[PDB]
RNA sequence: UUGAUUUGGUGAGAGG
DNA sequence: CCCTGTCTGGCGTCCTCTCACCTATGA
DNA sequence: TCATATTATTACGCCAGACAGGG
């Protein structure tokens, strides 16, 4: 094909084939002509080489080459590499009723729909919104129906809004790792340009809205349809494959609305007041009359399902918050009081989460996922969390803490230049003494933190956790640790240079007083270091999911028991220190070999073909059992794949 | 004192070290190299004349003519440089080379020769530089990014671990010529010793020795020291100096002088060697199982019988001594080879070496450097006389044997280009020397090893490759020369040199397309220092050190301003003070102390002196005379920061900002956020797109200044004075008489560069900050360009911001906006698009012009004219026609008519057409023609009348030393003026004087003029080949809108979620509502803590700003102003600036008050910035909260939030990543040739790769039809998608799958090798 | 039967 | 003949966007 | 315009896999 231009921009293999004849035809002249021996031995050598260069350039001796001295790309180039046909036009293709755009939040979104904007879903959907206007009557043939939606009229939205309705779509973050990377949502339309993502769905994409780009597939067939909604919906993906873990963990303005929601200071509007309802809570802080932080005796209706299938209503006297009979209105029927009424970080919140999905299945988990998020939102917008300069208390002991460190430096270098010691010990004195410097000046900022406030109440003072900001943010576990709040108002520790080793002399200087510029520069050496390392581990990675994607590619889930009695003694694993990993983190959902004996005398406690799901494996934490011996994949013995019983829970079901 | 638009806006400066070095020129990296290559510079160094007196004269091989070389030139520029970026010429010069043949007769190396000719010859033409640093290769503006590669001279690496897999070390040398071939020595785990040229072949090293007419016992006499066996009354006793024995175990008894000194079985002490010493022990006798391991220094032969005893390097057994001590060889030399220090690697080499004379030396290294081709003895002979020791093929720069000569610890730095014999010796000794372990080993991050190359010495190189070439030619033509019927034009040839240096200006790795979006941008792309580029690393191999910071970056390469992503660490941005070397190292400036009085003198360093000298700390505290006010002071060493004493310092650093780039210290408090922040907010700052109105950082650090002046974006005036402003075309600026030369009366008349397209499609444009009758300055500003307000630097622009969450619209990272930012066109910026139609006479006749555009109706004829191309200006969109372009025969009339793209609006805002010499449609082309040339004349008297009425005004004015008569004065009007003779007085000739300015004025404009119209009347200017050249430029203005991003300056991106209205916004009890919301829960984790003091310290400017605004809206008599101005600008502790407010005229108070009513500017310079008692102190100056916080109630439900919030005013900036240039969706259009897939991209319109990940991520779902039609249907199977398309129309959600079409192709390619692959059975 | 060329390939820079 | 340096080949992350630049010869 | 047919740089880092050398 020619480019935009008048010359024919003509590919490698033309060159190779076009040369190999070229050559061809003078060995046939040469053969006519009776030429001696010589010419035709590099006739001939020629013609080898060139035929050779045309299959697999360059496994000769150096390649040749067109335009300049970049070598020409043969037929065995065409197959082989990352560019080759494999894995650039089989594996993976470029693909129709696609899009991409830039994504942002959009918080009003339930969970198994996302926002798509109008003009991506009038291109995407061309062919839906043609079929609907035909069937109709409106227009006649096709040409129609085309000049009607490139001049977009004021009947083709409604059509468009009877394509969407129940059609879902596949959104697919571009760096996508594992399965719940692409996920199918139904679309809501956007007056706008940028796909509105549901929040709680962006800590399974590993998206972050700081410029972040999605492309959007549409399920054309109706097979296709079905899966997206049954296989790939995003309600369907509560829990990640890899463990049993919920994804749908309410990431980090949520965590902050519901950790300043249930909590309780000492003192406030309504304090010791007792209320007929969770109703009435809510009807109290909404009028003016107490805080969102009081404690308060209500009586709440609790749930417990203790029957087989049967809610049995029990209501009490909860001496409990305001926020928390608040938080109450919106938990599910069968979770008991006790989820809500401690202060709701962030793994207390996921363990929710976790126990309505364990005890209430799907639906209510669904529903309770977008009640959570809903309610988060809402009152972190009504806390007015932010951050100030103030917020950050620096330790009145750190500088005493400084100096007491530098009088220890002194004395150790007083040893130096009278040469008492030696240098590797001097080198080690120092470093011990600014990691306890550290250690020191961290305990007193995290005193200083964790409670400084003070206020009393009908009296003498009393103390309690502190509503400082920055200790709310690292305290939830919204956004923050013992370390990032450690480097803002204690020092920031010992900073190594790239040699590997530490230096001596530490960065004394939090972020809220000034880094000088020494402090600075060395500083930078141990973040280069750190985004050097990213950037070239991202290649090692990719690579060991392709390596690991490609030795596993065939192996499916083909019966249903093997039929063995063999399998691998699933015992706690002990390193020297305390016992690091329970049994009932190895031993969950996964099936028994033989039929585990009581710890007592011979007794058959579960039997030898049982999934071990939470019941079963808090029966066997009441027994105290020593070791599971438990099937595992490696003794399967299906052909050609892994029986069902030899795999274990479906992690994720 | 100020200057005039310094007393304008005069910005509130923190800060308590007084700076001492003011900035140097921001763009001098790329100036004084481009300077230093042309120049003409007498005595050859550096340049073009280094060139030409490198080839020239050429003398060809005995052919009796020596042409010679003279003086080089070059001439005006054809083209200036606005009309050739409009054209798409080069910016360059003609290369005018005057050269002088002479040609000799027989037998003339010292006759006169018999003929000379000399012409002013044309080589080439070479790309001139603009005067901001930036080239015009075609059309496009394009820029040369200063390499950093290794430094010429030799360097000790060891690469300690990794080979051998046993843990023992090598040492290798490189001696690296700045041209020519690589000549490396290396250690072997058998601890030998070996050479190889050119990463060839592994030879062992001491044939090169071989090779330099070395025998064996001149090799041995250099790398060994003698030992001295006597033979003597018995045994053959020892010459011991006590020295060697260092450290080893006696195996004998040592004794002499009839006294037992040392016992066999004790290690020798060092007191035993000063007993030795002391006891003067130097002949000992020694048993005959010492000398049977030793090996022999020399040759000796027996002398009787006439033939060899054994030869030099030859291990000793005892019937060996026997030989040896019967012939009559009384003196025994032996290698002392010391297994802990002097280590007999030389000498095993030596038994590896298969060689044993110089030739056959030779003839090896020729079977290494060229193999299959015989080793004769002239051509081994030149082959290695030419490797190193022709001044043709290998030179060590001035650079290489600086570094050569200091790596050896020689005393002289400069020497010959060439290496020596002594240099290879002295090389291979240091080698050994660090194997021993006397010396150290070299390591490559070190900026002293490391040299930059730059604009001139790049095209220095490429130019010296065009002249080579160009000899090799005129040697080619002077031995084929027939005299005298040629003259030097057939000899020389313009061609190489031209070809040469457009290849490296076009299509290099360095000469790269200018990052235009912002004056930061240009200005930080010319200050750019990379590793990559021709003999330089890679981005995909290496590496992990040399992606890393190493202490010598500090002060002369950016610690914080380097990309994210591929390429970290390898793209380094230069630092603000540091100048470049003589040689090219980087030196940076500090100040020279002698002794506890730290002195104001500079003193400039690079790394190999940094590291001998002990350097201070920027900010260490010196009171009132440069003693540091402490007793000890942190100061780094040998890149080891560490405490020394009050007075052991020999430098201090210049000024704090001295250790970051020109990106990341315009960030204000940088020392509050963290490294990865800081470098993400440079590296954003970077991307900034200019907004529609210009505005001010509140919160700077008074680096703005220099950026916005430095590069060249805006209107520096050359010659102050007042003005005329005529400015609608171009601001006129009459000169003062003192800065005014004597003849060319002469007023300067600034041309305004209005609505045109940078390179990143931005809108580059200025705007006039003067007005009429001002006074200016020399070096003051007086156009703001894009991006700059007042001659400061106004990226984005500054905005109140409530740091909270506000239901969930600002999670991650996205931003709520109000829409008061979008109401006030406050980031609406302009974007320029050039769309190009050209009707090119492919095939089938030439393509055509006209609005009769077909089968289409009455929607192609319409933003046209009556009959042909885009009118002007109306509001065009996507799916419109601009330029009517379509054929006849290509019914079989086609649509190529560019049209415009989808998806964008705008406004035509310039037409360009210099097509194929005929378009005219009616006759337009020749109707514009007479306008132009009627107004080249009118400008032309114009001009020569405005100077006239200047002139004859000035005429009167001196017409009083020579007739005053005022009366007798105003005779003639526009006929004479002058009707006396001054003749002398008190000389005014000027009189006379002035007559020939206006006779030789309307002389000149008449030729001026007459040249005019011949430019005037012409077809058009452009190259050939390309007919239809029509370019159409239009320009969108796109808003904000939910999607775009918006980030400040330390690193908080953003994606601008919600557009809320107005009463939504959280506003405080004053009333005004929050512009911005940004969240707090990236501050903890992300910990750029800046932003908040940028925020409360912009809160407080604000404070001072309606303060101001409110003492000035409710009018005060100017005391009460003042008053408070300058409480504003003493404000606190110890500072640089205070104000001499009193000395402003009771008008430059209210002037400077009416540019303070938006916010008081504040500058918080990089590390020596405001404190957190002065943030305060100011808050408390306005009437804010010293907290920086205010309790904010809700817009939506009235009531207050609890705990109060952040307020204040950040600086957001809008970057170029907007959203409708990202938005993309496909259904169905065109796909490749090759594959049935579709097309990929946005401007091809083409669907998204569905790659490999997803495929797997379908595979791990149970999505088997989804990915059937996934890649099926969707993509590749044709009768699939054909099917599939109808079925979805009918309404038959359906696939009729197939096979894929791209593997038929893939069955194809495998079949066109030898190998048969199928498909089977049914 | 009612219309057309980038992918190809290199180099440089950028986003997540 | 079993260890052994040494040499040769074969890997090295996905998705996207912008721009420019493209063989010499020649009676 | 229409056939003629290939030369004067080096500077990754493992990690398997095959090969001549020698105790
Ligand atoms: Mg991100
Ligand atoms: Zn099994």
């Amino acid at each position: 094909v020619p480019l935009d231009g008048g010359r024919f921009a003509t590919s490698d293999l033309n060159d190779l084939y076009r040369r190999v004849i070229n050559r061809n035809n003078r060995l046939k002249r040469l053969l006519d002509l009776a030429a001696p021996d010589i010419i035709v031995r590099n006739e001939k050598r020629m013609l080898q080489e060139a035929v050779d260069a045309l299959l697999d350039n360059g496994r000769r001796g150096r390649a040749i080459t067109g335009s300049n001295k970049r070598p020409l790309k043969s037929l065995a180039d065409m197959i082989k590499g990352k560019q080759g046909r494999f894995r650039q036009n089989l594996l993976g293709k470029r693909v129709d009723y696609s899009g991409r755009s830039v994504i942002t939040v959009g918080p009003y979104l339930r969970l198994h729909q996302c926002g798509l904007p109008k003009k991506m879903a009038l291109e995407l959907f061309k062919p839906f919104i043609y079929g609907k206007l035909e069937l109709r009557g409106l227009a006649t043939t096709i040409k129609a129906a085309k000049k009607m939606v490139e001049r977009e009229e004021a009947v083709v939205w409604d059509i468009l809004d009877e394509v969407i309705r129940e059609h879902p779509v596949l959104l697919n973050r571009a760096p996508t790792l594992h399965r719940l990377g692409i996920q199918a949502f139904e679309p809501v339309l956007i007056e706008g340009k940028a796909i509105q993502l549901h929040p709680l769905v962006c800590a399974a994409y590993n998206a972050d809205f700081d410029g972040d780009q999605m492309a959007v597939h549409v399920p054309l067939t109706l097979e296709a349809q079905l899966e997206a909604r049954a296989l790939m919906m995003s309600t369907n993906n509560i829990l990640s494959p890899a463990n049993g873990e919920p994804i749908i963990v309410p990431s980090q303005d949520v965590v902050l609305g519901l950790y300043y929601m249930t909590r309780d200071c000492v003192n406030a509007k309504g304090e010791g007041m007792v209320l007929t309802g969770p109703k009435e809570a809510e009807r109290l802080y909404r009028s003016g009359l107490a805080s969102l932080h009081a404690r308060v005796k209500v009586r709440i209706t609790e749930y417990e399902k203790d029957a087989n299938g049967e809610l049995v209503a029990k209501t009490s006297l909860k001496d409990t918050t305001v926020g928390r009979a608040i938080l109450w209105m919106i938990v599910p029927k069968g979770l008991p009081y006790s989820i809500v009424n401690q202060a709701l970080g962030k793994k207390a919140i996921s363990k929710m989460l976790n126990t309505c999905y364990r005890i209430l299945g799907l639906k209510p988990t669904v529903i309770f996922a977008d009640q959570i998020m809903y309610t988060g939102f809402a009152y972190a917008a009504r806390s007015g969390a932010s951050v100030g300069i103030d917020d950050m208390v620096i330790p009145e002991k750190k500088h005493e803490i400084i100096s007491e460190a530098e009088a220890e430096v002194a004395e150790i270098q007083e040893q130096f230049q009278s040469g008492l010691v030696t240098a590797g010990e001097r080198y080690n004195k120092v470093i011990d003494i600014w990691a306890a410097a550290n250690d020191r000046v961290s305990k007193a900022m995290m005193d200083n933190l964790q409670t400084e406030t003070v206020i009393n109440r009908d009296g003498q003072e009393e103390k309690q956790v502190s509503f400082n900001s920055i200790y709310m943010m690292a305290d939830s576990g919204a956004r923050g640790s013992a370390a990032q709040i450690r480097q803002l108002a204690g020092m920031r520790g010992l900073m190594a240079k790239p040699d590997g080793s530490i230096i001596e002399t530490p960065i004394t200087a939090n972020f809220r007083e000034g880094l000088n510029v020494l402090q600075y520069f060395i500083s930078t050496h141990g973040a280069r270091k750190g985004l050097a390392d990213t950037a070239l581990k991202t290649a090692n990675s990719g690579y060991l999911t392709r390596r690991l994607v490609d030795v596993a590619q065939d192996l499916v889930v083909t019966e249903d028991d093997c039929g063995t009695h063999e399998g691998i003694m699933m015992t706690p694993v002990i390193e020297g220190g305390d016992v690091k990993e329970p049994l009932r983190d190895r031993v969950l959902g996964r099936v028994t070999a033989e039929d585990v004996l009581k710890p007592g005398t011979a007794d058959i406690l579960v039997p030898r073909n049982t999934l071990l799901h939470e019941q079963w494996c808090d029966l066997l934490e009441e027994n105290s059992v020593d070791a599971v011996k438990v099937r595992s994949v490696v003794s399967c013995d299906t052909d050609f794949g892994v029986c069902a019983h030899c795999y274990g829970r479906d992690l994720a079901r | 004192v100020y200057s005039y638009t310094e007393k304008k806006r005069i910005r509130k400066d923190f800060g308590k070290r007084p700076q001492v070095l003011d900035v140097p020129y921001l763009l001098s990296i790329q100036l004084d190299s481009f300077q230093k290559f042309i120049e003409q510079d007498p005595e050859g160094q550096y340049g073009l004349e280094a060139a030409f007196r490198s080839v020239f004269p050429i003398q060809s091989y005995s052919g009796n003519s020596e042409l010679q070389y003279v003086s080089y030139r070059l001439g005006e520029p054809v083209f200036d440089v606005q009309e050739c970026q409009i054209r798409g010429v080069t910016y360059s010069a003609p290369l005018r080379v005057k050269l002088r043949l002479v040609i000799y007769e027989r037998e003339a190396p010292e006759g006169t020769v018999k003929d000379i000719k000399e012409q002013e010859v044309y080589m080439g033409e070479i790309p001139l530089m603009t005067d901001n640093g930036t080239f015009v290769i075609n059309g496009t503006e394009r820029v040369i990014v200063s390499q950093l590669h290794r430094s010429p001279g030799v360097f000790f690496d060891s690469d300690k671990g990794k080979t051998h897999s046993s843990g023992k070390v090598l040492y290798n040398a490189r001696i690296i010529p700045y041209r020519g071939s690589w000549l490396d020595f290396e250690f072997d785990p058998k601890d030998n010793l070996f050479v190889r040229i050119d990463r060839r072949r592994k030879l062992p090293a001491t044939i090169i020795l071989r090779a330099l007419n070395y025998t064996t016992e001149q090799i041995l006499d250099l790398f060994f020291e003698k030992v001295i066996f006597e033979i003597r009354d018995n045994k053959l006793q020892m010459e011991l100096v006590p020295e060697r024995l260092r450290g080893e175990t006696a195996s004998f008894d040592i004794e002499a002088n009839g006294k037992v000194y040392v016992e066999k079985g004790r290690r020798i002490t060092a007191r035993h060697i000063r007993q030795l010493e002391k006891d003067d022990v130097k002949l000992i006798e020694v048993p005959v199982e010492y000398i049977a391991g030793k090996v022999v220094a020399k040759d000796y032969i027996d002398e009787s019988t006439g033939e060899l005893i054994c030869a030099a390097n030859m291990e000793l057994s005892l019937d060996l001594l026997a030989k040896l001590s019967q012939s009559g060889h009384k003196r025994i030399e032996t290698l002392f080879t010391n297994d802990l220090d002097h280590g007999p690697y030389i000498s095993e080499t030596l038994r590896v070496d298969p060689t044993n004379d110089r030739l056959s030396a030779l003839v090896e290294i020729y079977r290494m450097m060229r193999p299959g081709e015989p080793p004769t003895r002239e051509a081994a002979e030149s082959l290695f006389e030419n490797l190193f020791f022709s001044e043709d093929r290998y030179d060590l720069s001035a650079v290489g044997r600086m570094k050569f000569n200091r790596s050896l610890l020689r005393e002289e730095i400069e020497g010959s280009g060439i290496l020596s014999k002594d240099d290879i010796i002295d090389v291979m000794k240091k080698l050994i020397d660090i194997r021993n372990g006397k010396g150290e080993v070299d390591d490559i991050d070190h900026l002293g090893n490391r040299r930059i190359r730059s604009v001139g010495e790049m095209a220095e190189n490429q130019f010296r490759v065009g002249l080579v070439r160009v000899e090799r030619a005129v040697k080619e033509r002077l031995s084929l020369g027939d005299l005298d019927t040629l003259m030097p034009q057939d000899m020389i040839n313009a061609k190489p040199i031209s070809a040469a240096v457009k290849e490296f200006f076009g299509s290099s790795q360095l000469s790269q397309f200018m990052d235009q979006n912002n004056p930061l941008s240009e200005i930080t792309h010319k200050r750019r220092i990379s590793a990559l580029g021709p003999g330089g690393l890679t981005r995909e191999r290496a590496g992990f050190e040399v992606r890393d910071v190493h202490p010598t970056h500090y002060g002369r390469v950016c610690p914080i301003e380097t990309p994210e992503g591929p390429n970290i660490g390898l793209i380094n941005s230069l630092s603000v003070y540091a100048q470049t070397n003589e040689y090219g190292f980087l030196e940076t400036p500090y100040r020279k102390v002698t002794d506890g009085v730290v002195t104001d003198e500079i003193h400039y360093l690079s790394a190999i002196e940094e590291g001998n000298y002990v350097i201070a700390q920027a900010n260490s505290n010196l009171d009132e005379e440069g003693h540091f006010v402490e007793d000890l002071v942190t100061c780094r060493s040998k890149g080891e920061s560490s405490l020394f004493s009050r007075d052991q310092v020999d430098y201090m650093d210049v000024s704090t900002q001295q250790v970051v780039s020109v990106g990341a210290s315009l960030i204000p408090f940088l020392e509050h956020d963290d490294a990865n922040r800081a470098l993400m907010g440079a590296n954003m700052q970077r991307q900034a797109v200019p907004t529609l109105r210009a505005d001010k950082p509140l919160v700077g650090t008074g680096m703005e200044r220099a950026v916005a002046v430095d590069s060249g974006v805006t209107a520096v005036a050359k010659r102050g004075g007042v003005v005329q402003y005529v400015d609608a075309s171009r601001i006129v600026i009459k000169v003062n008489e003192d800065e005014m030369y004597p003849g060319e009366a002469g007023i300067d008349i600034y041309n305004l560069t209005k609505y045109t397209r940078s390179n990143q499609n931005t809108c580059i444009n200025q705007m006039p900050c003067v007005s009429l009758g001002e006074p200016v300055e020399r070096g003051d500003v007086l156009a703001d360009g894009p991006s700059t307000d007042l001659g400061e630097l106004a990226l984005g622009q500054n905005m109140r911001v409530a740091f909270m969450p506000w239901n969930g619209y600002n999670f991650e990272d996205s931003i709520l906006v109000s829409e008061r930012v979008v109401q006030e066109d406050r980031f609406t910026t302009i974007h320029i698009q050039e769309l190009a139609c050209v009707s090119r006479d492919t095939k089938l006749g030439p393509e055509e012009i006209t609005a009769d555009i077909p089968n289409v109706g009455e929607a192609a004829l319409s933003k046209l004219d009556e009959s042909g191309i885009v009118y002007i200006g109306a509001e065009v969109t996507g799916g419109d026609i601009l330029v009517g372009k379509v054929t006849p025969k290509g019914s079989d009339v086609k649509d190529s008519s560019l049209r415009v793209p989808n998806g964008v609006s705008g406004t035509v805002i310039d037409v360009q057409v210099f097509t194929r010499d005929g378009v005219e449609k009616d006759k337009r082309a020749l109707e514009i023609e007479e306008m132009q040339l009627k107004q080249a004349k009118k400008d032309l008297s114009e001009e020569l009348q405005i100077l006239e009425a200047g002139l004859f005004s000035r005429i009167r004015a001196v017409l009083v030393a020579g007739g005053v008569e005022a009366e007798k004065l105003d005779k003639l009007p526009r006929d004479r003026w002058l009707e006396l003779g001054l003749t002398d007085e008190e000389k005014q000739n000027q009189l006379e004087q002035l007559a020939e300015q206006y006779d030789e004025l309307k002389h000149e404009f008449e030729k001026k003029l007459e040249a005019k119209r011949r430019k005037i009347t012409q077809g058009d200017d452009l190259a050939p080949g390309v007919l239809k050249i029509v370019k159409v430029y239009l320009a969108v203005k796109r808003r904000i809108q939910p999607g775009d991003k918006m980030a400040g300056r330390h690193g908080n991106k953003g994606v601008i979620s919600k557009i809320n209205p107005i009463e939504d916004m959280p506003y405080d009890e004053n009333g005004t509502p929050v512009d911005i919301v940004l969240n707090p829960l990236g501050v903890p984790s992300r910990m750029n803590i800046g932003q908040i003091l940028e925020t409360h310290l912009g809160m407080a400017a604000k404070g001072i700003g309606d303060k101001i605004n409110a003492m000035l809206k409710q009018q005060q008599e100017v005391a009460k102003l003042r008053e408070f101005i300058q409480r504003a600008y003493d404000l606190g502790a110890d500072v640089r600036q205070k104000v001499d407010l009193s000395t402003f005229s009771d008008e430059e108070v209210m002037r400077l008050a009416e540019n303070l009513r938006k916010g008081m500017p504040i500058a918080t310079p990089v590390f020596d910035g405001a404190k957190e008692a002065e943030i305060k102190e100011l808050l408390k100056l306005g009437d804010l909260p010293t907290s920086g916080q205010i309790r904010l109630y809700d817009g939506r439900t009235g009531e207050q939030f609890e705990r109060p919030v952040t307020v204040g005013y950040m600086y957001m900036l809008k970057l170029n990543h907007l959203v409708d240039d990202k938005m993309h969706a496909r259904s169905t259009g065109s796909y490749s040739l090759v594959t049935q897939q579709p097309l990929g991209g946005k401007a091809q319109f083409g669907g998204q790769r569905f790659g490999e990940m997803e495929v797997w991520a379908l595979e791990a779902y149970g999505a088997a039809y989804t990915l059937q039609e996934m890649l099926t249907v969707k993509s590749d199977d044709v009768n699939g998608r054909t099917k599939m398309y109808k079925n979805i129309v009918d309404g038959n959600h359906q696939m009729e799958p197939g096979m894929p079409e791209s593997f038929n192709v893939l069955l194809k390619e495998i079949r066109s090798l030898g190998i048969n692959i199928e498909l089977e059975d049914e």
